[PDB]
């Protein structure tokens, strides 16, 4: 059904709710317009290598997204690339665990430990083909939505 | 081993007296640095129940509260359900870390019972109505840190820090 | 082929100037990490192959190992000499590359600049850049087609660039070299030696003793073999535009940008030049 | 026929080019250069185009209706245009060399494939079908080379072996000398077999890295550190410009297209990138 | 209505006692299917003292264990010391859910105290020593299943998943 | 079963992850995979890849922990935090090798320890030369974009 | 002169009794210094079986096998079944080795019969289960340096030494 | 089944004595295709001691032994002075592995015990000498090469690598 728009709507709401510095907004914007294409073209396990290379979840930006997950008043740190990447990795990520595709608690004791991340990252990629022909509609609107919200810089 | 005692941001006035001196040396790890309250101790897995506010021992890993971590005893006066701990400083969960750390320790948790009696239903919760942080700046944040309205200047950075940077899990039981 | 290799050093210096320069440094970079794998009875058994004289030489007899550490660092400080005198510049083919170059421009209706400047000091362009990385650390910044050490056209644009803003504002700059809306009004070209004196490279140390360190506990020096660029070495770019007003502001940056560093390590008088001559040819 | 005129060149790198296809999470460069679908360096027809369309019309401003007849009006199309760019495939590119056992010794030797070489083919004979117009002096020194595929070859020096981009150590065999110089020079060509050929056209490209500098504390700034691929000078690209049958076409054949020697390709033409010489076949082979 | 025994997947030499009803139920939840085990819990923020294995609780937000869901009780004669828990049922740390939850149970959970004349220390560990493996699935995992000659061709699925399956972060002292 | 380049970067940087003990053994790590790529672009893969084996200063019990790494994954690492980056950097580019068909372990091994096989190693990697070069790039590309996510700065 | 034995450590112990004098003269070239083994000996292209315990002469040289040095004689009925061995201290490989010996060395190390009947599925094998490490410290360390464990404060030190370098390959045929 | 034989490269004169089968059958796997002489083994820990000559073990990875694969049981007057051995195939250590393997290679290699009496010292050889070449190429690959004579028209491709690809290190004591 199309309850992905609406489930766009929400993680949009949340990412738009947590970037505090308009720059930060703007940077998603970028990230938005871009990596729903790479997705397209390169595959999702490469971009997702490559969003999770620029997001630098140290372990601190990682507790923002996890609370992020929660608390409607969570913000995230950082860099307005290094918030942006992580934004869209937030966006993934609520994809994944709202269409159930990954149980939330293992992706909580994921983001948690450095030892179970890769653990997370490896099961990501024996469901990359499924991700890949699911994601693609739900971030065509996150896309949409960027463009329709956020100020081009 | 040299003791930091453990109490997180409650909402019900079960806040003020926790530890019997206040500071009882001259060392702590849970900053203040007109950066925020560094080093927030978060410890997953444990609810808390306001009323008589202590972590409830949960299984579940996303039921999570993160508070201070003083540096104080049980007062010797509540060490029944207390359990005593000596870990190497590391096995924590430290967050906005700016140095190095002791490597060992002793902490005791507010701890209540296993509610046997109930299913722990657990209940996610917020932070809002800045009274509501103000008022435990007060009720803690003057008998632990005399660095603050003494040393701070900018408390309001403090203010929307803890008011962002806390959460955590109840069971309104 | 392991003959390719074992007989590279006699290749530098008897085709000197005429082989391929960073595919002679890679290649010997081989043999510098396989020393001790090289000196075991694998010199080839020519005779003016470098590589035996570490057999006739002893360094120590209490430690093989320490006898391989030892010819290996006699024999770095050797390759790093061999590249500096053997391979020297012949820049004939680069006067005439620019000459056609700056034809070409000609046709293309653009008002050329081509500036002429020499190395005062032991230069360093391109310290970061992969020639004789593998060997020494450090690097020159080489164009392995024309088989030089070149200046970036984009590090003088920069130099240049960041000299007009700081003495005309952050303004007229980007009305000059464009900026995220606007093209630029000015193109470099990159630049080449053309005419040297003796040298194009030269060995040369730095020993850090207590850059990183705590105390005088921990101090210890580390001695870095590199190859820099001789001096008075002559380089020359071009530097061309349509529109006449750009040539104002470049015209007296050159002399003044150029005694100041162009290089690496400026801050210890490294990479300073000496504009050497300048010459416009306005088109139409 | 199809095509009232056929008018093949030959592109020269006068200086390095960049002509790029943007970032991508698969390219381990920031700013690769455009590729084929077999991996070589390209310049896609639209790259040519657009080039020398803005070349063309601020260099002859009074032939501006015959630039717009042949290769489309810019805004407010009413026709298509009448001129067609093929695409430039890599006919041969500089690699740098290795070589004991030869008198002359050399720096770099041009490079190809034998699949490269199967494209300029393949391009001349398709628009000999469209434009009863052939080009068999190129066709029968392409055939003389593509008879010996399967086996490296030289074909303007005496090269036993070599090691090419210090990585990759060639046999080759001559080739029979009555073939010409189809580049016209005097440096070597080597044709190998496309499994090696391959590796060695792709590592023989400049990857250059540039940087951005804090004013301030004149060091690097974050993020500010980034590659960019560029193909030498001399590297040699072949395409094709047809045309539908037509008045314009005939001026711009046979006017513009003469007067056209020297265009900028491509990005990093401030840092001088981007200079290119286009030999017509039909000129000068 | 229930309550759950929990036992873990350990090395040494205390695994029977610690189980005393087989299933005290209908049907099992750890239960095979000739494709692979299903339904195992990670009970996550505890250690495990390798020494009589008792859930040491931790505040490591990486140190777990894996056991198995089991009805009935544990011994007749305990559970004082043990971490009892009803639960909600739905906030648990399971692995192949391919079924749903009774959305309402209760567990008993070992349990040996902090305990600290030493600090705090837990090491990796993936269980192994097949023939100290295949013993354990024939005292209590064949006892927990009697439906072991009844429905047992293939022991070696048990064999082959549980010596990759199963880990915790043993105390190791 | 194959195992494509990313996935092989995964298990070949989740055995390196759990050896490299010290975090400043981490964070050189890191700085390695960030820059031996471009480096292996320049100057070939064999060139930097004997640079690789000399900067991992074997020659010491090194080597031994190098190979049993690849096996008991109860290994660590031994050395300066320069050392057993590029070591493990070096485990990295024998993984892939060894996965990928292209050199035997046992060759690999022999040619690493002593005199004599190093110099047909070298033969050898100058046969195998394009079978490594047409994609040994993109794994290591995978490897750098798994450190520069699970590792962080100095 | 002076000989030395060669006593294999895997997962049990059937190579304890092999020797007739303790130390021999004051050469024990494995050195224990409250900072890790030194002086270990690994041998290319040879195995051990679990069972029966000597070694298994294998051909493959991935096939490695990790054993210590003290200096002992082969309780006077080998070198008919061992395989007597003398090097002069340089022509051996050691790993973390201390310092050097002065090529005084015939080392008497295991031998099985070759089992030129089955086929030799070598299997990597590491240690684990420090329940097993416990015991075979003193069976090993003591045995030959009782000065550890005496005034050796370093309990964890000696047993850390094992549990991540002694993963040698085994046939478990 | 098939058991194969494996023999040196010497150069002494003592190999008549013991190989006696030149195929045993229809084809095998050592070749001279010319491509090359391929899928000869390795060995990696032995030592070469060759006055009429067999096997000694050494303790180095760096020795190496180096043959031909003869398929043939030598003799059928020994088997209590070989090592006999049979690995699965893929745990032999060749050079240019072409094709595939018998799935189980049982080796008959000529062997002397060690008897330590001296200090071992290996020394490595590369050989020369067309002459001392031929001298083995057609007279015990002959033995053992029957389909050349015919096909291996030049003898080169094999004069001009025995010279280059084989070598040893040798004891001469």
């Amino acid at each position: 059904y199309e309850e992905d728009y609406k489930l766009a709507l929400e993680a949009f709401k949340k990412v738009f709710n947590a970037l505090t510095h308009y720059g930060a907004k703007q940077a998603f914007r970028s990230r938005a317009r871009d990596l729903v294409e790479e997705i397209y073209n390169s595959g999702f396990i490469p971009t997702f290598f490559y969003i999770i290379s620029k997001a630098e979840l140290n372990s601190d930006s990682l507790d923002s997204l996890i609370s992020l997950f929660s608390s409607d008043n969570a913000i995230l740190r950082g860099s307005d690339e290094n918030v942006s990447y992580s934004a869209y990795l937030f966006i993934i990520l609520y994809y994944l665990i709202k269409r159930g595709i990954i149980e939330q608690k293992f992706l909580i004791q994921a983001l948690r430990c450095e030892k179970t991340r890769l653990d997370l990252i490896d099961k990501l990629y024996n469901l990359a083909p499924i991700i890949s022909a699911k994601i693609r509609t739900y971030l065509l609107a996150i896309k949409r939505l960027s463009e329709a919200l956020i100020e081009a810089r | 081993s040299t003791q930091r005692e453990y109490v997180f941001i409650p909402i019900t006035n079960s806040i003020t007296i926790d530890v019997k001196i206040t500071i009882g040396g001259s060392d702590h790890i849970t900053n203040i640095d007109e950066r925020g309250i560094h080093n927030v101790l978060v410890i997953t897995g444990y609810a808390v129940d306001e009323k008589n506010g202590r972590l409830v021992p949960t299984l579940d890993p996303c039921d999570y509260v993160k508070g201070i971590l003083v540096a104080g005893t049980p007062q010797q006066a509540q060490s029944n359900d207390f359990l005593t701990l000596k870990l190497p400083a590391n096995k924590l969960y430290l967050i906005r870390k700016k140095g190095n750390i002791s490597d060992d320790l002793k902490i005791y948790i507010p701890y209540s019972s296993p509610d046997a009696r109930n299913s722990m239903k657990t209940k996610p919760v917020s932070i809002s109505d800045d009274t509501i942080v103000n008022n435990i700046i007060k009720e803690v944040f003057d008998k632990i840190y005399n660095i603050t309205q003494k040393e701070k200047v900018k408390i309001e950075k403090v203010k929307e820090d803890i008011k962002e940077l806390f959460s955590y899990y109840a069971l309104e039981q | 082929a392991i003959d390719f290799l074992v007989n590279i050093l006699e290749l530098i210096k008897e085709k000197q100037c005429n082989i391929n320069l960073f595919s002679a440094i890679s290649l010997t970079s081989i043999v510098y990490n396989n020393f001790g794998e090289f000196l075991s009875n694998n010199q080839s058994y020519s005779t003016n192959n470098p590589l035996l004289k570490y057999h006739i030489i002893i360094l120590n007899d209490k430690n093989k190992t320490k006898d391989v550490e030892e010819k290996r660092n006699i024999f770095k400080r050797e390759v790093a000499e061999l590249i500096s005198r053997n391979f020297k510049l012949d820049g004939e083919k680069v006067r005439n590359y620019f000459d056609s170059l700056k034809e070409v421009l000609k046709s293309l209706k653009y008002t050329i600049v081509d500036v002429e400047i020499t190395t005062r000091t032991r230069a360093l362009i391109g310290v970061s850049t992969s020639l004789g990385k593998l060997i020494f650390g450090s690097g020159i910044s080489f164009d392995p087609y024309m088989n030089l050490p070149y200046i970036p056209a984009s590090e003088i644009k920069g130099i240049v660039r960041s000299y007009i803003e700081g003495k005309l504002g952050e303004q007229e700059a980007e009305e000059i070299f464009g900026n995220e809306e606007r093209e630029g009004n000015v193109n470099f070209t990159d630049a080449y030696p053309t005419r040297s004196k003796d040298f194009l490279f030269v060995p040369d140390v730095i020993t850090p003793h207590y850059n990183g360190k705590k105390s005088e506990a921990d101090a210890e020096p580390r001695p870095v073999i590199h190859l820099t660029i001789a001096p008075k070495v002559t380089f020359r770019f071009l530097i061309y535009y349509k529109r006449e007003d750009v040539g104002k502001p470049i015209c007296d940056s050159m002399p003044i940008i150029l005694i100041r560093g162009l290089g690496a390590r400026s801050s210890v008088g490294y990479s300073l030049f000496e504009l050497r001559k300048i010459e416009v040819i306005k088109a139409a | 026929p199809y095509y009232a005129f056929a008018e093949p060149f030959f592109i020269h790198a006068i200086t390095h080019l960049h002509v790029g296809s943007g970032s991508s999470v698969e390219e381990e460069i920031a700013l690769p250069f455009q590729r084929d679908e077999l991996g070589y360096p390209t310049i896609y027809a639209s790259s040519l185009k657009g080039a020398i369309k803005s070349f063309l019309l601020k260099e002859f401003p009074d032939k501006r209706d015959v630039i717009y007849k042949v290769l489309g009006e810019d805004e407010n199309p009413e026709e298509a245009s009448l001129g067609t760019f093929l695409d430039a495939i890599l006919f041969a590119i500089p690699s740098r060399i290795i070589e004991i056992d030869s008198a002359k010794p050399y720096v770099w030797v041009y490079v190809t494939t034998y699949e490269l070489l199967k494209k300029v083919k393949l391009y001349l004979d398709s628009i000999s079908q469209l434009s009863n117009a052939s080009f068999s002096n190129l066709k029968n020194k392409i055939d003389t080379i593509l008879a010996k595929e399967g086996k490296n070859i030289t074909l303007d020096s005496d090269l036993k072996s070599a090691i090419l981009n210090e990585d990759f150590y060639v046999e080759l065999e001559a080739l029979n000398n009555k073939i010409p110089s189809i580049i016209n020079a005097g440096v070597p060509l080597l044709v190998l077999e496309d499994s090696i050929g391959r590796e060695v056209i792709n590592r023989s490209l400049i990857r250059v890295r540039r940087i951005r500098i804090d004013r301030d504390k004149k060091v690097v700034e974050t993020g500010g550190l980034w590659s960019e691929e560029y193909v030498p000078m001399k590297t040699i690209f072949f395409s094709v410009l047809l045309g539908k049958e037509s008045k314009e076409s005939a001026i711009f054949a046979s006017c513009i297209l003469r007067n056209l020697r020297y265009v900028i390709l491509g990005g990093k033409e401030t840092i001088g990138k981007g200079i290119v010489e286009l030999r017509w076949v039909k000129d000068v082979i």
